[PDB]
């Protein structure tokens, strides 16, 4: 028979036998001190779904943040090469081009 | 003096309450809960038992008739059959051939050892928890007994204790109980006078000497068969003696908690749910004079192992300057790591140490001997033994620390996009302001 056993831990009896109480300790495979990853491996291995969740969380929120980079620093790119871009008679001036990254 | 605490209700856990009282050298005790007893308040609603049959001899009635009369006396049945001619071993008991009655009669009664073998049916409410807490401090070690609500203050060496009421209305008993010998039973018993027929409950007694009985055996005779005095008769057999092997095993070995049920009195011991406020008057012969007190000073923490496991898998040096050798004090300021010791030797070496446990990756916690104070950061590897004979030593408080490691990363990779994030706004706000100008 194999009994399951959490860190609440069990009873268990056999026969006349006095009661038996056993607790699982925090035994996990990964390094809580390693590279990025081994920490995730730890976390997972003693906390499961929290780490799956934790990890899906903020990983969703850096790509939420690093989408918002890209698309303020493309907003700001956009609106200041509009009026060269515009302009029939002109073209974006030999620094800017560079740094705003022009299209010619 | 008024302190107060709040130790977990969790037996052999012993809780460490320090106090600061600020004309003295602080002190810490410990307060072990050794039993806990949550005992209900039982109102008996009926007892059961087997029932006996009571089934006399056939009154048969040779050359004649018979009638039948009521009976005060429970179930209590009673037919005339009609045509009987019964053979005894020498011969037919009757002259008449067809003329004759038997008088078949039967009831029920209490059994003759339902003084010694009957189950009680009770509701359970509005339970009392005892504790038996263990106190100690200084030359003090001392076991006393309270209960624990409020009100009851309890001496210990001149010292008060109120140990406050359980941060809990919880009880392994349900509404309705049935108590039998040393075992207790979750059990929707029915109400007195409901009982059915081979169920439990098909006979009940308000008490065990009442006079008065239910039954509800579905007791009913039948016809003599053709020669024979015998008193033949079908009944449900004893619905008491169903459960007795029905019931299964008892609330003790299924009570949340960890509980351990007891009778006589019903009680559940040693439930490891909610937590108890303590509330300490301390007297001043209690504590020893600043004056007395080793001046504990430039106190540092190092960890030198530190294992998260279930016993005091941590261990640490304190050092500190003394002026004289003596007792302090010693506590940790943090429910992440609790020490095993309470007081701690001080002397001129200038270091000694301390072990702790934790369930944390990396527990800041902080610590003092005597007046003074320390934070101690430990890096805190796994244990590799699965499980073990006993219970956890620590809080399981399991997040670590913001100078941990995992924090540190999650800093690092946080302040670098949040960085980029505000390198982009600001680059967008001088952008549209300019081209707001234009």
């Amino acid at each position: 028979r194999i009994i399951p056993v959490t860190e609440e831990g069990i009873e268990y009896q056999w026969g006349n036998n006095p009661p038996v109480r056993l607790w699982a300790q925090l035994t996990t495979e990964g390094k809580p001190h390693g590279w990025p990853h081994e920490i995730i491996q730890y976390y997972y291995g003693l906390y499961p779904a929290a780490t799956i969740a934790a990890v899906s969380g903020a990983s969703l929120m850096a790509l939420l943040t690093l989408a918002a980079t890209c698309c303020m620093l493309a907003t700001a790119r956009r609106k200041c090469l509009t009026p060269y871009a515009l302009t029939p008679g002109a073209v974006v001036p030999l620094t800017l081009g560079l740094l705003c990254c022009a299209p010619r | 003096y008024e302190h107060t605490a709040t130790i977990p209700n969790v037996v052999g856990f012993p809780y460490k309450a320090h106090i600061e009282r600020n004309g003295f050298s602080p002190m810490t005790l410990q307060l072990e809960v050794v039993e806990t007893s949550l005992e209900p308040t039982l109102n008996l609603e009926y007892i059961t038992c087997e029932y006996k049959t009571v089934v006399p001899s056939p009154f048969i009635k040779c050359c004649g008739t018979s009638e039948c009369s009521s009976k005060e006396q429970p179930d209590y049945q009673c037919k005339v059959y009609t045509g009987v001619y019964p053979f005894m071993w020498g011969g037919a008991y009757c002259f008449c051939d067809s003329e004759n009655t038997q008088l078949s009669e039967a009831y029920v009664d209490r059994s003759d050892v339902c003084k010694h073998d009957h189950a009680s049916a009770y509701k359970a409410h509005t339970a009392s928890l005892k504790a038996t807490i263990r106190i100690s401090y200084g030359t003090i070690n001392q076991t006393t007994e309270a209960f624990v609500n409020g009100e009851h203050a309890v001496n210990v060496g001149g010292s008060k204790f109120i140990f406050g009421p359980i941060s809990t209305a919880w009880s392994p008993f349900d509404n309705k109980i049935v108590v039998y010998k040393d075992d207790v039973y979750n059990q929707d018993f029915p109400p007195y006078g409901s009982g059915q027929p081979g169920r439990f409950g098909d006979i009940q007694s308000r008490t065990v000497e009442s006079k008065d009985l239910y039954a509800n055996t579905a007791l009913k005779l039948s016809r003599p068969s053709p020669g024979v005095v015998h008193v033949p008769y079908t009944q449900t057999p004893s619905g008491f003696k169903y459960w007795l092997k029905e019931k299964g095993s008892s609330l003790n070995t299924k009570a949340p908690f960890g509980c351990k049920i007891k009778t006589n009195p019903v009680r559940a011991m040693d439930c490891a749910v909610g937590s108890i406020p303590v509330s300490m008057d301390i007297p001043d012969s209690a504590f020893t004079r600043v004056v007395d007190a080793p001046a504990v000073t430039d106190l540092s923490c190092q960890v030198v192992v530190c294992t998260h496991s279930s016993d005091f898998g941590g261990v640490a040096t304190l050092s500190y300057k003394t002026d004289k050798p003596g007792d302090c004090a010693v506590h940790s300021h943090s429910n992440v790591a609790t020490l095993q010791e309470a007081t701690v030797k001080v002397k001129t070496a200038g270091k000694v140490t301390v072990h702790f446990s934790t369930a944390s990756a990396s527990p800041a916690f902080k610590v003092s001997v005597c007046d003074a104070k320390t934070t101690c950061t430990a890096a805190c590897e796994p244990p590799k033994d699965h499980i073990v004979p006993y219970g956890a030593s620590h809080n399981n408080q399991v997040f670590p620390d913001m100078s941990g490691t995992a924090m540190t990363w999650v800093q690092r990779l946080a302040s670098g996009l949040g960085g980029l994030a505000l390198i982009a706004v600001v680059v967008l706000v001088l952008v549209t302001c300019i081209t707001m100008r234009r």
